[PDB]
C-alpha cells in the first residue's frame, strides 16, 4: 500500500600495488664476492 | 638498469674495554732513577699494554 526507496553501497576491487623486486639489491647488494657465486646460477633471476 | 651505492670509504670502530686501562707502564719514567743496589720491582696483573 505504501512504499519508499532505499539505498545500497558495493565496493568492488579492481586494481592492486605493482611491486618490483631486484636481485641485484636483494642477496648481493653491494658485496664483490656475492656477484660472482650468482653469476653462476645464469638465468634464475632474470626470469622472477 | 643497474644500481649504485655510496662509496664507503671511512670506517668507525667502537669498544668497551673489558679490564680497566692499565696506566701503570709510565712508571719507567718516573723522577726517582733507580740504582743497581735497589732496583726496585713493581708487578703488574690484571692489566692491558
Amino acid at each position: 500500500t505504501n512504499f519508499t526507496i532505499a539505498g545500497h553501497e558495493e565496493f568492488i576491487q579492481t586494481s592492486s600495488p605493482k611491486v618490483t623486486i631486484d636481485c641485484s639489491a636483494f642477496v648481493c647488494s653491494n658485496y664483490a664476492a656475492c656477484h660472482d657465486l650468482l653469476s653462476e646460477y645464469g638465468t634464475f633471476c632474470d626470469n622472477i | 638498469l643497474s644500481g649504485f651505492t655510496v662509496k664507503p670509504v671511512a670506517t668507525v670502530y667502537r669498544r668497551i674495554p673489558n679490564l680497566p686501562d692499565c696506566d701503570i707502564d709510565n712508571w719507567l719514567n718516573n723522577v726517582s732513577v733507580p740504582s743497581p743496589l735497589n732496583w726496585e720491582r713493581r708487578i703488574f696483573s690484571n692489566c692491558n699494554f
